[PDB]
């Protein structure tokens, strides 16, 4: 059986990992996911893969936990995946485990930063132990935590995660980088970054207008609480705001892809 | 489990696996350590500064106890585990004997866990030098240095990833006993631009006294960066 | 048992009876209760005879690896530590030690007592064992720091006198040793019952 | 005892072994299913090597649990393997809940066993499709799994050898109107449609999700259905 | 049912200058009943120069003495030949004892031999292996007879008359024998007779000794 | 070689090249002998002589247990290994039943733990040759055994470098030795080691090693006192 | 690549490790065995290579239990691994099932336990073929495993080298009449003729046999009758 | 590389990884020991890649405790390892007998560890010399990566060794002093190195029989040796 073994886990010659580097391959290969950190929210924008006729929804009760692109981790937890999509499900479940795991332990909120690394640590190790191949994934996160605010990392199947203003994995996501190089900053509003989102998915995948059924938003927002049950812990403190992961509708999202499609007509006029 | 022999002897004595661990450790970036008298100060080249990475400051040399700092080279996630590794240890050390670890003590764990996994089956090495640099609880400053092989050893000042031996080969010749602060920090910036491109946005440098701990400002750094890229033209 | 041991300025005293009971027969007039661990550090034996000398002798152990991993001796606080991280993992399986451990690393004279469940308290002043309750008395009211190395030595070997003449289980012989900063002596030792003639010669 | 994971990744970024499953996954007999709004029915061919298999012994669709059923595609025995562990899965759920495990849950539950072995060491991939077909709170459901553990929900679909053409042919024929004594009409036309000789209540076998169960029909329900077709 | 059971009798060891004596009687009891007169289970070699004397239970004493022969054999074979000292299986036998510690042998055991300087030594234990070196030693069920005439006629420390000469190894054993008869007299459960071993330089001579068999 | 690599392939011919290799590190070792007389066994080893005024103990030659004891050749680690399985299986006996673990049993097993290591994969032969010399109620025996797992009863034996002509010379001699005394076995061992020795080097005490062991005799491995009154 | 492995069908579904280790078996020295009404004899030509091995070395044949004996061929040390095991499932007949193991029942324990070790990658087959000689409850029966963990009962069988010369001279042995002691002279007489000579120099013949003379206890046969 | 497996055995009856652990051994600063009847020597080539370099650090030479020294040649790291548990194994000793270990023991117990590899997935790369006084006086031996220990009078380890074993054979009686130890131990070196030999670019130690302890000279006294000479 050794004489069939792959080996995984060794080094190549440059000091390489050839699993991880064909892991990324694969993560190239998929549907393009963006992501913009303002200050009112994050946002990703994701391209879903073409909508065949015949498929039909899941009829979740619960809309804004997952799509096709975009899952919620925790409340103030969001992430979209791409790669190998079985394998995003694998440590989706892992990452709810443990921001909920911690939660169970501080009663509180875990950091968007520690999620973050306790999800590449999971990944780290398959580049190292284990004779399997690494995951093949790169996630985008978002979420709100009161030690940073609004965040957003992305993760590689490496293990090694990055902090971001904004960022696309997937397909071009070279040229997705250079175009948010360009039209972010520092000051934006949710509905300026829900635009940039757009403008530059929309860029990648070659659209004339934005295709609603080929793309999933979701943004990461703190909106006022609600069930603020004083009663029932007396000395407990409870935010006015709390952050909501929410997948937009159709229809949510139409309204802002027709104000990206004015802002596409409104930059082939000076040309 | 799998427990297969990754790293093994080739027929001329070499450990490959470990080699190519080392090979992954001159293509990171650059970090660069000095000792003075009274101070440490550890210097790392940055990737650049692209208009969107975070502009909340992201350390690239990493804590490990209150007295004890690392700067590594090599894989970003492996040395993510080792320093996980070493902040949990140093946290052990109190735990078990109350006093902090000295940091010769936290850096041979270090390269113990290093050399650890160049045996282990099942396991490639970590692809990691790391420099940790510290004060013990006795007002004496160090500063170490461990390669892939699980190999640690003091230094006056050292280097590592890209053009490490570059670096080291000009430090040789510059460096003496009993620099201030102020006169580290200046060598460290020297030394690290002699491989980095600007001193602008690519280098973050951190300064360890006896109990105090402190990064430079870009502000404070750039002036420091043409107090030196003037004295370069010479 | 009577055992005591105190901080003043010139370093640590520390003091001891030599007998070990078998409830109301007398096993031995003569046992040590000194363990000299290191050569900086010395600890007591109460309780448990063997619990003590097993579990000093493995403290003295973890002492020495530190100092050949480390290149340098290991602190006080460390080696108190170290036992008192032993006796609390075996809190549940009823050792019986009273443990003194005294010596004098880079931050000067330490002194710790270390008990069987896992305490480890560091006073300048402490007596140890049935006998205790009474060489407290006499070293409660003879203590100072200032004491000279020879009133300290008087002051813990009395102490342990007392102990010793009052206390069925204390006996034999006084043994008093001084920490000071170059390590320690073994300063004296006296039968109790010589003692009692010389302090009260009637 | 080994350890060492079989499925890897390739170069261009593909999982060989993966595409290879799947490829042993779509040389299965037919099996479809459809959805329509009051019900769900599933179809597949028994195509037996021989008369002298007793084809009543044959089963290419499956009940999970009261209100859930499968078939698949591929390979039979792998297949068996994924069922079983839905069988207990439907079960573990209602030792716990008390209710029947959403159908939704369920996949996702396949789909890990599934990508299990798409990086565990020591095995290959699952070289089988299944459709799951079932109903709870939210309704009537039919889904697809693939060897890559991926899922998909669908109107309407089908797996196995003449699967691309079947698939065609329920694009024109597939109304969201429909109800279930159509959909099953549909089903059968649409086996019908790549079958190599007559279609009996034989060499098919038809499950279907109606009112709040899964029922696979018997010979008698189905030869009733096989008459108006 | 125990698994523990007192087999009784009494060993006692006198060091020498240049020799250590050590006995055991030979009674082994049952309960209320006597197994044999004739046990030589208590004393066992264990090199040239050391011996180790149990008392308790002669059930754990085979134990222990099989338990630290093979000790004793691995440490010649890691030690290119060479036999333990007596302090050396001392302190192992300290340290085997207190490895049970949870459920103890049930021996009193000594431990004696030659020093390196070739003077008598005599550790006793306890059930867990506190020990001291000693220049005598009794352990059993006659121990707190015996000990405390050994201290009186040895350390002579309630007498004026200055201590009389070191004890030759005739007058040694004639002083044990002295003391195991009056033993076996008052102590009902040592009796039949005591092994004599005198250990010295040159060899172990063997003496066995009648006691009084009621 | 396609078939060399690996102790759980056969070859086509039906050899398994790891054992036969493992034989080879025996067949390199330092010679050593043993003989076997009516009441004795006498092992002699050829050591390594000194490299001028420059000595160098191993230790090839072990005592097993009071009756019995071995001499290796190959490699001198797994030696030590064999040497400590046969040793505390030789305690245990001795516990359990109060006398010596007896010869042919103790073959028995030394013979099976090799052969624990030639059939899975990551367990590898032994590459070491025994001569087990010992003496139980059934007089004296020896042992030699190999990599393979098997186990030769000799009358005499040896084995190691050039150890074919120690085999030349024993074969003639070796159907008196049932009446020799122990000085003659212990001649007759000598001179058969001789004839393994490099040209014009020839055997003293501090390149031989000799072992005997018998009735009335533990295992005893002569020193240099003892020794000199044998090799002049 | 098809033949590195015990865990590997060839093409034509031949698993050639087992095939190689079979002729590790055929190139051995050779034994034969006889069931008769009165009992088993086995006996094996033990080749030496030295002149100055004891009488009685590498014994080929070993007890199994009272009633039973394993006769190997081929790599002494892998049949001494099978004796193990059949003599652990003969101690747990008796320990367990407080019963003499049956040999059809010996045999086919030590047909399961060789062919375990042609199915996984790790270990690799026996290179040894076993003969069973049982007389137990069953009777007289003699078995042979071979390392694929086949196993046969036979009347009479042959092994190793000679074993086509072997069974040509044991097909002219009358199974329904002959005896144990008639056996022993035929079976040693047959390995004698087929022995080697120019190759081989140096062998004896152990026999050995489980018979009613025996008090059907398994022995090799007193060297008088040889 | 990993075509032949690390228990595997060349056709000439040695085992691969332990013959290249070997040829790593040669690639090892010079180590070398002389046995002497005052005490025993140590001294190694430091082979610092930098002044930069706090020399302390790289310490190939290292208690075990009182009265052992080892001192390494080839992968520190492998080293530093087996030192441990001499270390470890001294001191387990002292507790259990309370006396020193034998040098013997202790090389034997270091060895222990270095059969251990199928556990550790290769050989340590490394031989050690360890020297020590012990009851039967000075000794010095040499662990391989075999696991075989061998007492030696004089040894070399390291890229040295073969030269080393040339002077050895000509200077070397079994009668000497520790100074001309001291001395023959210092020219070797001088004579092997590539650097040019300075009190800080080797290490010297000795255990003296008389004390039975271990002294590591400093620069200072090191430089007392190239004094005479
Ligand atoms: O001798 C013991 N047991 C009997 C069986 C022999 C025996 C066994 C275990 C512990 C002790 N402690 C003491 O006796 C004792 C008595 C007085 C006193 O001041 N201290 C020091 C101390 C300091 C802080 C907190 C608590 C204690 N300690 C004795």
């Amino acid at each position: 059986s050794h004489r069939y073994d792959s080996r995984t886990t060794t080094f190549s010659p440059e000091g390489r990992l050839y699993q991880v580097e064909y892991a990324v391959e694969a993560i190239q290969q998929a549907g393009t996911v963006i992501g913009v950190c303002t200050k009112d929210g994050v946002v990703l924008a994701g391209e879903k893969m073409v909508p065949h006729p015949l498929f039909d929804s899941e009829s979740m009760q619960d809309k804004n936990t997952s799509g096709e692109k975009m899952y919620k981790i925790a409340e103030h937890i969001g992430c979209s995946v791409a790669g190998v999509t079985s394998d995003a499900y694998a440590l989706l479940n892992y990452a709810r485990l443990s921001a909920l795991r911690h939660q169970y332990t501080f009663q509180e909120p875990m950091a968007i930063e520690d999620l973050c690394r306790i999800l590449c640590d999971e990944k780290q190790l398959y580049t190292q132990y284990g004779g399997v191949r690494p995951y093949g994934v790169s996630f985008l996160l978002v979420g709100w935590d009161r030690y940073y605010g609004y965040q957003l990392y992305s993760t590689e199947p490496s293990g090694d995660y990055s902090a971001w203003s904004a960022y696309a994995i997937g397909q071009n996501d070279q040229v997705a980088h250079a175009l948010l190089k360009k039209d972010w900053h520092e000051s934006m509003t949710l509905e300026d970054g829900m635009l940039l989102a757009l403008r530059v998915l929309g860029k990648t995948m070659d659209t004339a207008k934005i295709d609603l059924d080929r793309v999933e938003v979701a943004v990461m927002r703190k909106v006022p609480a609600s069930n603020i049950d004083q009663l029932l812990d007396p000395f407990k403190h409870h935010p006015k705001t709390t952050p909501r992961f929410q997948i937009l509708t159709r229809s949510e999202l139409k309204p802002h892809a027709e104000r990206a499609d004015q802002a596409r007509e409104a930059e082939e006029k000076a040309e | 489990s799998y427990d297969r022999a990754i790293t093994v002897f080739s027929p001329d004595g070499h450990l490959f696996q470990v080699e190519y661990a080392q090979e992954a450790v001159k293509k990171g970036l650059a970090a660069v350590g000095v000792l003075g008298s009274d101070s440490v100060v550890i210097a790392v080249e940055k990737k650049s500064a692209v208009k969107l990475q975070d502009s909340r400051t992201i350390r690239k040399i990493y804590k490990v106890d209150a007295n004890i700092y690392l700067a590594f080279a090599g894989l970003s996630a492996d040395a993510r585990v080792l320093i996980n590794k070493a902040q949990l240890e140093c946290q052990r050390f109190s735990l078990n004997y109350e006093d902090t670890m000295d940091v010769d003590m936290l850096v041979r764990y270090v390269a113990g866990v290093q050399q650890k996994s160049t045996q282990s089956g099942g396991s490639r090495p970590f692809g990691v030098a790391t420099v940790i640099g510290g004060f013990n609880e006795d007002g004496k400053p160090h500063l170490w240095k461990t390669d892939p092989s699980g190999m640690c050893s003091a230094w006056r000042a050292v280097a590592i990833g890209r053009h490490d031996q570059t670096v080291i080969e000009y430090m040789e010749k510059s460096y003496k006993d009993g620099m201030s602060r102020d006169e580290c920090v200046h060598f460290a910036i020297k030394s690290l631009l002699e491989v980095v491109e600007s001193g602008s946005r690519n280098i973050e440098l951190l300064v360890l006294q006896y109990k105090e701990a402190r990064y430079l400002t870009e502000e404070e750094l750039q002036k420091f960066v043409v107090e030196v890229e003037k004295e370069r033209e010479e | 048992t009577t055992t005591l041991a105190f901080r003043f300025n010139g370093g640590i005293i520390v003091a001891v009876d030599s007998r070990a009971s078998t409830g109301q027969y007398i096993a031995s007039q003569t046992v040590m209760k000194v363990l000299e661990i290191n050569d900086y550090l010395l600890g007591t034996l109460a309780g448990g005879a063997a619990d003590c000398q097993y579990w000093e002798r493995v403290l003295g152990m973890e002492c020495r690896l530190w100092e050949l991993r480390n290149g340098s001796r290991i602190t006080v606080a460390a080696a108190s530590k170290i036992l008192a991280n032993i006796t609390y993992a075996y809190r549940n399986h009823g050792l019986s030690m009273g443990t003194m451990v005294a010596g004098w690393d880079q931050f000067g004279p330490s002194l710790y007592y270390v008990d069987d469940k896992g305490s480890r308290v560091k006073q300048d002043l402490f007596s140890v064992g049935s006998g205790s309750i009474y060489a407290y008395g006499v070293l409660d009211t003879g203590y100072r720091k200032d004491l000279s190395v020879e009133d300290a030595c008087d002051l813990a070997r009395r102490s342990i006198f007392h102990a010793t003449y009052r206390d069925g289980a204390s006996g034999g012989i006084v043994t008093v040793y001084h920490v000071h900063e170059k390590g320690w002596t073994k300063i004296s030792r006296d039968d109790q019952t010589k003692l009692y003639h010389r302090y009260f010669p009637s | 005892e080994a350890f060492y994971g079989l499925t890897t990744f390739s170069p261009s970024g593909k999982l060989i072994q993966i595409e290879y499953a799947t490829t042993a996954a779509g040389k299965g007999t037919t099996a479809l299913g459809v959805k329509a709004t009051d019900g769900v029915v599933i179809a597949a061919k028994k195509k037996a090597p021989s008369t002298l298999v007793d084809a009543s012994s044959i089963q290419k669709v499956f009940v999970l649990d009261e209100h859930v059923g499968c078939t698949y595609s591929g390979m039979g025995p792998d297949c068996r393997v994924l069922i079983d562990s839905a069988r207990k899965n439907c079960q573990q759920y209602k030792l716990m809940y008390n209710e029947p495990i959403p159908i939704s849950q369920l996949v996702r539950k396949i789909s890990a066993i599934y990508q299990e072995f798409t990086q565990s060491g020591g095995v290959r991939p699952f070289g089988c499709s299944l459709l799951v077909a079932g109903v709870d709170a939210n309704g009537y459901h039919l889904y697809q799994v693939d060897p890559s553990g991926t899922f998909w929900a669908w109107k309407a679909t089908a797996i196995g050898t003449g699967s691309p053409d079947a698939k065609a042919f329920l694009e024109k024929r597939y109304t969201v109107d429909m109800e279930l004594e159509d959909a099953v009409h549909t089903a059968l036309l649409t086996l019908k449609e790549g079958f190599d000789g007559q279609m009996t209540s034989e060499n098919t076998q038809v499950g279907r999700v109606v009112e709040n169960r899964f029922e696979i029909l018997s010979v008698d329900q189905l030869r009733d259905y096989l008459d108006q077709i | 049912w125990s698994p523990y059971q007192d087999n009784g009798g009494t060993t006692a060891a006198i060091a020498g200058k240049d020799f250590v004596i050590l006995a055991g009687d030979t009674r082994l009891n049952g309960d209320f009943c006597l197994h044999s007169r004739h046990d030589q289970s208590k004393i066992f070699q264990l090199t040239p120069y050391t011996y180790m004397a149990s008392n308790g239970m002669q059930a754990d004493r085979l134990q222990l003495q099989q338990m630290l022969k093979y000790r004793v054999k691995w440490y010649k074979y890691n030690n290119g030949g060479k036999v333990p000292s007596t302090k050396a299986i001392a302190q192992l036998m300290s340290t085997m004892l207190y490895h049970r510690r949870f459920f103890p042998y049930y021996t009193f055991n000594m431990v004696v031999g030659l020093d390196e300087e070739g003077h008598g030594v005599c550790y006793s234990y306890d059930a867990v292996g506190s020990t001291e070196p000693f220049l005598y030693g009794t352990r059993g069920s006659a121990a707190s007879f015996v000990e405390p005439l050994l201290d009186c006629l040895i350390n002579r420390q309630h007498m004026t008359s200055q201590a009389p000469p070191e004890m030759t190894k005739e007058e040694t054993l004639a002083m044990l024998k002295n003391a195991f008869t009056g033993a076996a007299e008052r102590d009902i459960y040592t009796g039949d007779s005591v092994s004599f071993f005198i250990i010295t330089k040159d060899g172990v001579q063997q003496e066995s000794f009648e006691l009084r068999k009621d | 070689n396609e078939y060399d690599s690996d102790i759980t392939t056969w070859s086509p011919t039906g050899r398994l090249f790891q054992i036969e290799y493992a034989n080879e590190a025996v067949n390199n070792g330092s010679a050593t002998v043993g003989v076997k007389g009516k009441n004795f066994v006498v092992l002699a080893a050829l050591k390594r002589s000194p490299v001028a005024e420059l000595s160098s103990y191993q230790e090839k030659v072990f005592e097993i247990d009071e009756h019995v004891g071995m001499s290796i050749s190959g490699l001198v680690a797994d030696g030590r290994v064999l040497a400590r399985y046969l040793r505390t299986e030789c305690m245990n006996y001795r516990y359990m039943y109060s006398n010596g673990m007896p010869m042919n049993q103790m073959a028995d097993m030394i013979g099976e733990k090799h052969q624990r290591h030639i059939q899975c994969s990551g367990k590898r032969p032994f590459g070491v040759g025994l001569l087990l010399a010992g003496y139980d109620r059934q007089g004296p025996h020896l042992y030699q055994t190999v990599p393979s797992g098997d186990v030769y009863d000799y009358k005499a034996t040896a084995m190691g470098v050039r150890s074919q002509a120690s085999r030349t010379y024993l074969e003639r001699h070796f159907e008196h030795f049932s009446d020799c005394t122990l000085d003659e076995l212990v001649t007759h061992a000598l001179k058969a080691l001789a004839s393994a020795t490099s040209e014009g080097i020839e055997l003293n005490v501090k390149n031989t090693t000799i072992a005997i062991v018998g009735k009335d005799t533990p295992f005893t491995i002569f020193e240099e006192e003892s020794a000199r009154k044998y090799l002049d | 690549g098809h033949d590195q492995s015990t865990d590997v069908f060839s093409a034509e579904g031949r698993v050639f490790q087992v095939e190689y280790a079979g002729k590790a078996v055929d190139n051995s020295s050779t034994a034969v065995a006889a069931c008769c009404k009165d009992g088993v004899v086995v006996a094996v030509e033990k080749v030496h290579t030295s002149r100055m091995l004891e009488k009685g070395s590498n014994n080929r044949i070993h007890a199994v239990d009272r009633q039973a004996g394993i006769c190997i061929c081929g790599l002494l040390p892998d049949g001494r691994a099978i004796v193990s095991r059949a003599r652990q499932e003969a101690e747990n007949s008796r320990d367990i099932f407080a019963t003499p193991i049956r040999g059809s029942v010996l045999a086919n324990r030590v047909g399961e336990f060789m062919h375990a070790y042609t199915t996984h990658f790790a270990y690799r087959p026996f290179g040894c073929s076993a003969i069973i000689a049982s007389y137990a409850d069953d009777g007289p029966q003699l078995f042979v495993s071979d390392p694929s963990g086949t196993v046969a009962g036979y009347y009479g069988v042959a092994l190793g080298k000679a074993k086509t010369v072997a069974k040509s001279e044991l097909e002219k042995l009358d199974f329904s009449s002959l005896t144990c002691d008639e056996a022993v002279g035929k079976l040693a007489s047959i390995l004698h003729e087929v022995h080697d000579k120019q190759k081989d120099k140096l062998y004896e013949v152990e026999v050995a046999w489980v018979c009613d003379k025996s008090d059907r206890k398994f022995v090799h046969v007193p060297a008088d009758m040889v | 590389e990993y075509d032949r497996g690390v228990n595997t055995f060349s056709p000439e009856g040695r085992i691969f990884q332990i013959e290249y652990a070997v040829e790593a051994i040669k690639l090892g600063s010079t180590s070398l020991g002389i046995r002497t009847p005052e005490g025993v020597v140590l001294a190694a080539e430091k082979r610092v890649p930098s002044t930069l370099v706090v020399p302390s650090s790289m310490s190939k030479i290292m208690e075990v405790d009182s009265h052992i020294a080892a001192v390494m040649s080839g992968m520190v790291a492998d080293a530093r390892i087996l030192v441990e548990h001499a270390r470890v194994e001294s001191q387990n000793h002292r507790f259990t007998y309370n006396e020193p270990m034998s040098v013997e023991s202790c090389t034997l117990a270091t060895c222990d560890l270095s059969i251990q590899f199928g556990l550790m997935s290769r050989p340590f790369g490394v031989s050690l010399l360890i020297a020590g006084v012990d009851e039967k006086g000075p000794q010095l031996w040499q662990t391989d990566p075999s696991g075989t220990h061998t007492r030696y009078d004089a040894q070399a380890i390291g890229g040295g060794a073969e030269a080393a074993q040339s002077v050895f054979t000509e200077r070397y009686h079994r009668n000497m002093t520790l100074e001309e130890g001291e001395t023959l131990a210092v020219d070797i070196l001088k004579q092997v190195m590539e650097d040019q030999l300075s009190p800080e670019n080797i290490e010297v130690a000795v255990v003296r029989a008389d004390d039975g302890k271990l002294h590591m000279y400093t620069p200072t006294e090191i430089k007392a040796i190239m004094s005479r000479m």
